[PDB]
Order: C-alpha cells, then structure tokens, then sequence
C-alpha cells in the first residue's frame, strides 16, 4: 500500500552549508545536550534530602533547560539553511552523565565554569571551521555563533566564576553557614 | 526501633565525636528498602529523558524545508517539552521521598529494543508516537503494581497516587488522541483508492496545527 | 510483540494491499482482554443510564398537584441529572480507553431484581434512593477491585484512579446525606406519636428546596 | 406504623384530559425516551478511536440529551393538568438501541432523519386524537403540540437533509477527507 | 438482602408498633464489618488529636523567653494546627461513612511507646517532629493497606481515595522538609568544628519565619 | 558532641509570678483542654448518620476549637511572664473524655452551661488564688481573667441558657421538629 506521497524536488542553490561547519555545528549540538545531562545531575545532587540546597538544585536545573534550548538553537539553525532532511536520528545520544557527585557548592559551580569554559573554546573550534574553510566562509553561521553564543557563553562564565570566588571565601571557616546563607540568596530570600 | 530522635540522642552525647544520624532522612515506609519500586521510579524518569530528545528529533525532522509541516512538528514539540518536564518531575520526587537519582538504573520490566529513527513519513511517525506513548503508560501501570500489589512486604501508597495523579490520568488522553490520529490517516490512504492523500495530508497538518 | 509501528512497516510495504493495522488503537495495558473490567465498565454506563430514568419518573411523581413535593422533586431530578451525565461520561471513558460501547452489555456482579416504582410516600422514596446509590456506590467498588486486585494478569489503574474520583468520592457524600435524611423523617414519624408528622413533612420539603 | 399522611381531596373539576389524548400523549413520552437511547448509541459510535468523528459525537450526544428534553416537557404538561397522581411508573422502559453501528457519517444523518421523521409524524398523531375525540378537544395541548414540537421538528428535519445532501455530495471521490473537514465544521473548526 | 427499603416496608406495616430502620443508615461495603479499617480510622483521628497537643506544647517552649526561637515556634505551632484540623476532619470522615467516633480506640498497629517531650534543643525537637510525622505518614499506610489488601473480605477504596488525597501526598512534603532541616542542623554542628553554631541557629531561625 | 549552644543568663527580677498563681493557671490550662476534647465529643454525636444535627455538630465542633484558644492564651499569658523554660511537658495530658452520647439537643446544651459554669467557677478560684496570695496580689493577671476570661464566660453561660430554654419548651410535644427547626436555626437556615 502506499501510505506517502511520492517526494518533489524544489530549486537546492540556497542549500549552501559546506561539510566542515555542518560537521562542526552538528558536535556542537551533541555537546550541548551532554552539558544539559550534566546539569540535570547536578541539579539531582543538591536536591537530595542529605544535602538539601535547593537554591544550587534549581540553578542547575534551569542551567539544564538553558542548554537544552541551546541545542534546539543550534537545530534550527541548520533546519532554515535547508540541512536535517535526513541524518536527523545520528545526531544526539543521551547516556549517563559522568559525574553525579560533589563535594559542595563551590565543586559544582567551578565544575559547571570549567564546562562552560569547555563550551566556549568548542564554539570558538566552530566558528573557525565555519569561516577558514577554503571554498566557503559562512559568514552568516559565524556572526550568529559570536553574536549570540558567544555572548551567552562570557556572560555565563563570569557570572560562575563570581558565585565561585564570593562562597570559596567562605569555605575555611563558615562552610555550613556560608553555604546555607549563599544558597537561599540564589532563591532570592535574604535570611 | 531506630528513630531520628533516638538518633540525636545517641550522638549528641558528650561519649561521641561524630553526628551519623542514619535515620534521620525523608525515608519512610521502608522506601527503597523493599521491591524495586525506587529503583523503578529513577528508570522511568532516564525513559522520559531519552524519549523527550527522540521527539525533539521527530519535530526538528517534520520541520526541515521538505517536509514542513509545522503541524506535525508542534505536535511533536509538545511531546518533547511534556517529556523533559516530567523527567525533572520525577527526579525531584525520587529525592523527596529520600532517595538518590542515578542515570544508569535500568527497569526490570522485559521491554524489547526498538531503535527510535525520526525520518518517517506522517503515518509512521504517529504510530511511533502512539507505541512510545503506551510504553510510558504501561510502564507507570508496572511501577504502580510493584508499589501496591507485588511484593507482600512493599505497600507505597505515595508513589501510587503520585502517577496516578501526574501520569496515569493524562496518558489515556494522549493514546486516544493519538490513535484517533492514526485512524484518520488511515483513512485518507485507503478511501477511494488514496486519491485525496496529498491534499489530506496538508489539511491534517493544518488541523494539528490548530489543536495540538 | 506486535506494534502499530510494526503493523504499518508491513501494511505499507508494496507487497500488501492492505492497511488493517489491528494495533493501532487506544487499547493498551490489554485493556479489554483480561478480566471482566472493560463489560463491567459498560454495564455500569447502563445501570447509571436505567437510574436516571428512575430518578425521572419520581421527580415527575413528586410534581403532581396532590403530592406537591417541590423539594422532593428537585431532589430526584438533580438525582436524574447527575446520573445522566455519568452516563454519557462512562460511555466516553470506554471509547477512550479503546473498546466500544454494548447497551446490552450485563454485570457479573449478583445483584437482586427489585423493580422501581416511582409513586411512593416520602420515607420509601428516600430509603429507595438509598438503596439505589448505595448500589451504584457498591458496583463501582466491585470494578475497582475487579481493576486492581481480583485477577493476576489485570492490573488497570487508569480505570481505578477514574472510579476513585469522578464516583466514589461523592457517593459517600450522597449516601451520607440520604441516610441523614431518612432519619430525620423516621424521627418526624415516631416522636409524639407521630403528631407533627404533615407540618414536619411540609417544614422539610421546603428544606430541600433550599439545600438540595 | 403511620409512615404516611392520610391523602386529602381538593376539587377535580379542573382535571379535563380525555383517555385518547393522554394515551397518546403516554406513548410520546416512551418515543422521545427511545429516539434519545438511540442518539446515545450513534455518540458512542463515532467516538470510537477508529471512527474518530468527535464533531459527529458531539452532534448525536447533544440531540440525545434534547430528546430527553422533550420527553420531560411532554410530562410536565401531563403534570400541569392534573395527571400522573398515579401510573407513573409505567410511562418509560429503557431498552437497548436497535441499531449501535453505522457505515459513515451519512448513514447516521438519514437515519437521525428518518427518526425524526416518525417523531413528526408521531405528533401529528397526537393531534389528530387531541383534537378529534368527539368528547373533548384539548385546543390548548393541540396548540402546544403545534406551536413548540412541530416547529422544533420541522426545524430540525430540515437541518439533518441539508446535512446528509451537503455530506453525501463528497462521498463519492472524497470519503475520507471530506468527512473529516465537514466532522470538525460541526465543532466551529476551519481547517 | 437487607435494604432500607425492606426495613421501611416492614415497619410500616399496620402489623407493627415500631421503626428500627437497622439498614437506614450511612453503612455500605460492609464499612466496619470486616477488618479493622473502621476501629484504625477512629484510632487515627486519635493520634492526631494527641499530636496537635504535642505540637503546640512544643511552639510554647521555643516561645519563652530564654529559648525565643519564633521560627521554631511557628513551624510548630502550624504543625499543631493542622493535626487540630485533621481530628476533626477525620472525626467527619468516620460519621459520614455511618460509623461512631470512640476516643478510647486504639490501634493494632504495634508502634513502641515514646513520652514526647517538649524541652528539647533545636535539633532534638526536628528530629522528633521527623519521627512523629514518619509515624503519621506510616500509620496512613497501614490503614490504607488494611482497605484495599490485608483482608479478602474488605476493599473500601473510599478510604484509600481520601487517604491518599488528604493525608498520604502532603505526608511527604512535611518529611522531606523537616529532614531537609535535620540536615542542615547537622552541617552547622559539625562543620569547622561546630564554631558558628549560635550565629547559623540564629539565621535558620530568621530563615524558618520567613518560609514556614 | 556539643549539638546544642551553652545557655546564657539575662536579668530575672522581672518574673514575679508566685507559686499559688502560676499552679492554678496551670490547672487551668488542663481544664481548658479538658472541656475542648468534651465538646469534641458533642460535635462527633450530632455528626453521627443516625442523629444528623450538623447544627449541633457545628455549633459543638466550633467551641472545641475555642476551648483550645483558651487554653492557648493561658499558656500565652505564662510565657510572656517569664515563664515555662521548664515544666511545659507536664502541663497537659489528652484523655478519652467521660461523656460521649446525650439523649438530644437540650441534654447537650445543657451539659455544655454547666461545663461552662464549673469553668467560670475555676476562673474566680484562680483569680482568688492570685489576688490573695499574702505575698503578692498579681494585678495584671487577675484584672485579665476577669475582663477577659469571665467576660467570655457569662455571655457564653447566657447564650446557652437562653439556647437551653428555648428548645425544652418544644420538648413536652415538638421533639423531633422543634429539634429539627432549632437545628438548622443555628445553621442561619430558616426553613
Ligand atoms: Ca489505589
Ligand atoms: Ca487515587
Ligand atoms: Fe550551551
Ligand atoms: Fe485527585
Ligand atoms: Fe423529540
Ligand atoms: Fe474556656
């Protein structure tokens, strides 16, 4: 029985994408996927009864969703320059993020600042495959990776690297308290 | 009869040096300790995950430029976004009941291995979307037996009411849609010969559209 | 294990000529094909759809010039109503979940035959209404059970959570109020002798129309 | 035990119903009973999950309960007049439909309009021995007879042809779409 | 088969002198027949009222003057206004499905005997309110399990139903919370040798007013 | 381990509460509960499917709850005085209350005034006790049982006095519909 219709063909000029970048952009959306995993896990940790800060859980979780929303970003991208009209299925694997455990706060936030530190070269790697790629410079693809990406990206490690420094110095001497106190600012109460 | 209090008492006493405190968690009614219903209820949040990024990858499909149909792909879209949102449900209540998740627990419940593939044409997709909706709902009926009914010494009334009021409910909605869905394509390739298969398609997608 | 993604793979090949496929339904959990839940269900779309009728005709009853009873009336009509739309309501949960409605569908569950009448006095027509919702409550504990305990391969708590709110939550309300208001009447009948009996009669229909 | 209040007599001279007329009236009242447990079969048949009509369920659950409607008016009027003081419980029989199963949409349209149809004509019957019992014409049941069922009934029959002409027009080349556009017009949904 | 009905029948017989009405009352599913669901409902609103007195015994300790901890007496104070509310819900609850509230009903559930004590340090006092809420949530369980599975004679899922609903869903919110608070005493005891001990009482106290 | 901080010392000239007083208000407190558990019990009989007199049951259930207020404000009074940084365990005990059927309204109301005035006898044996000590007259404490706890005492006695008379004169020949009128009287409802 024929249960789809026979496939057209429209004008494919506008497809422009060459294989470098397309294979570039296409780890890049696995990378981000993994990143939400880790997330997911860390968001898991502190939710936990023993440990119990739900400021840091749900930090991490919308950080989760956050990297999620980068990998369908990153989908679209290559959906509106014509790509993804097969090859759809190979692009993503979920599998068990490798750490689901932290000692505290300050481990998981320099954790989640050397992961996006991670992301950030990777995204850079992109852009350079994109735009040094002898038979074709995306400009487009290169601007929206700097412009919006790369934005997120610095704007995200700072923000880390601050959470990191202001509770590290907490640590020698009021890691119970300086946690707590630290952990309720993240949801907005002042104690 | 270990108990938190009992607990404190023991440790707080000038004879320690250390504050265990084992039994003071959120672990009741023995949760965990029994049966696989904690181990099962952590599996089921990693299906959830893996099945909202298979549709995630079934909406991107249905929204390349040949096949465009954004009916198909919200419908889609919705079924990632409901999936993803229960994964961190489900993760939440394995930690509020006292447990910790792991992303690696697998199910005991004998499900055969189907690969997920997202380039499928209209009917395909559906039917795959109505298999993968029925395997969530039977794997919630298997977790909600394994909590009341399977093991003598396991009774969890929380987790039954919890996916019964946050997934049993709902799932029938979803697998009726669904294979009314799969029924009115059907249709549109058998009647008159699938004449009106094309233009049928293209009114479908505009009908999901407007009510997904 | 057959599948609708199963049955479209081999329905859609150019060998076939075909498109049957038999799984791509609502039925899962083997809704339908273990167990007497699914007839059960139907049976009792019938008894609420035979009980609105009943309810009915003593509402009519009631409303005749030489009874007279506005509050009585209201009672059974609101009674009528009720079981009405529970009927319209179960015949949609038994599409829903995959089977097709049967009128003539019977209930294993041994109940006397007792016909209703509906012209009664005022004591008998509560004490029937009693009894009838004590059986309508009766027969959804006999599904519940019938769903979730009675056979080792059926195991359906989408139709279990069903029962437990669309019916067994208000059937204790109902028979509460029922039994309260037949003893209110027995007590109008014995006490003094029964003295007060007509003003006690007419002081608690205009009651009714207040509260029912 | 004195359960019940010895009955009281108020004058009956109001009391005018002649035997004919409330005989015919009592067997309405089973028909408009009959014709909404049929209704009620054809909502159950297109909500089936391999029907799939939903705006046909709609339709014929919606006229089920109408037909309900009507029957309690027909009693009402009974009421109004003085009868029913007894014989109440043999006004209705719930029986199973005759018919649970139907081709398509226009088989189900004819046959709700061959229902109908036998309810007009049924009315008219009622008139016709309201009106000619050489005893007594009931003008006033004559009069609501006519003024508020037949014109529902007319109203109606022409709504249901209307229906089945414009639906059955598309039945022999578009079976399948063009049920299901007209399904989700009876549901004010634009495709 | 007795029914109201019949009994009305019968007592208002000119043959008879009385109207007992036995089965006029609220009682179906042989409610209090079989099993002790009845006798563990009643015993249940027991221990709630015998808590909501433990509970606000405790908000008056960490309500004076040397103690003035005003967190810790609001997170009891409201834990002994909902058992309060809860007596006299389940109070309700017991009448409506025909049954008599007896405050001397005890449970069969074998639960060790432990004074509650209401002079007790802050982590003390969290830990015991971790175990009384355990034992609340557990003796839930065991009622429901009494319902719908310990007796082939007894299935009263509108016990189970309103367990679940108004008691076994919040149970888990209180336990996880309250060992949520354990933990976090626990962490300000132990780390750096428990040296900010009275400030981080002080903030988790501050912290309690503004989220209890 | 030190899971609790060293207790300081504040000034306690200020709490000058004496013996006979603070025992009394102890009493009291005990007799407050005391009457909270009996008028539960009130509320749990006209609850019961074979009474149903849920304005009685109402009327019941809502002075238990006031009984526990008294009893609350009590307690209350002695912390604001510096009182009960011991002894708090001991202060109450839940007992099975000793009556838990009446014959009717008018046995309920009845035993409830004269609840209410063995508790209005209890209060002026506490206010004696605190004024008379020979050591110190207790003022404040005395004036606020008086203006406060007697105030709600003799209007209360009055209520169900007045409650009282009104539905035993409906007894000799009204039992169950005076009963019934009077019981959805206290709902607001006037049938
Ligand atoms: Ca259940
Ligand atoms: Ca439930
Ligand atoms: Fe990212
Ligand atoms: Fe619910
Ligand atoms: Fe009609
Ligand atoms: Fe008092």
């Amino acid at each position: 029985t024929q249960c789809n219709v026979n496939p057209v063909q429209i004008p494919k000029d506008w497809i422009t994408m060459h294989r470098s970048c397309r294979n570039s952009m296409r780890q890049q959306i696995q990378m981000e996927v993994g990143a939400s995993l880790q997330y997911l896990a860390m968001g898991a940790h502190f939710s936990k009864d023993v440990v119990n800060r739900p400021g840091f859980a749900q930090l991490f979780f919308d950080a989760a969703s956050e990297e999620r929303e980068h990998a369908m970003k990153l989908i679209e991208y290559l959906l509106m320059r014509g790509e993804l009209t097969n090859d759809v299925s190979s692009l993503l694997q979920v599998r068990p993020p490798t750490r689901s455990s932290w000692k505290g706060g300050v481990e998981a936030l320099e954790h989640a600042l050397s992961m996006e530190s991670d992301v950030t070269k990777s995204i850079r790697n992109v852009i350079k495959a994109c735009e040094d790629d002898s038979e074709f410079n995306d400009y487009h693809l290169v601007d929206y990776l700097t412009g919006d990406f790369l934005e997120e990206q610095y704007k995200g490690q700072r923000d880390l690297a601050g959470k990191a420094s202001t509770l590290k110095k907490l640590m020698d001497r009021h890691e119970a308290l300086g946690e707590f106190i630290f952990d309720k600012k993240l949801l907005g109460i002042d104690v | 009869a270990d108990t938190c209090y009992n607990d404190v008492a023991l440790d707080c006493g000038i004879t320690s040096n250390s504050l265990a405190l084992p039994r003071c968690n959120a672990v009741y009614g023995e949760y965990g300790s029994h049966g696989n219903v904690a181990t099962e209820l952590q599996a089921y949040a990693k299906l959830h995950l893996e099945r909202s990024y298979d549709y995630l990858l079934s909406a991107a499909y249905f929204n390349n430029y040949q096949t465009n149909r954004a009916g198909f792909s919200k419908l889609f879209k919705k079924l990632s976004d409901e999936a993803w949102s229960k994964t961190i449900d489900i993760i939440k209540h394995v930690t509020k009941r006292g447990d910790k998740m792991n992303f690696d627990q697998h199910s005991t419940m004998k499900t055969e291995r189907k690969n997920y593939t997202a380039e499928n044409h209209e009917l395909e997709a559906l039917a795959k979307a109505l298999d993968t909706q029925k395997e969530l709902a039977e794997r919630a009926f298997y977790i909600h037996r394994e909590a009341t009914r399977n093991s003598q010494h396991l009774h969890d009334p929380e987790i039954a009411q919890y996916l019964e009021e946050e997934f049993i409910e709902d799932h029938a909605e979803k697998i009726r849609t669904l294979a009314g869905h799969t029924s009115d394509l059907k249709k549109f390739i058998t009647a008159n010969n699938g004449h009106d298969l094309s233009l049928a398609l293209y009114v479908f997608d505009e009908y999901l559209q407007k009510t997904v």
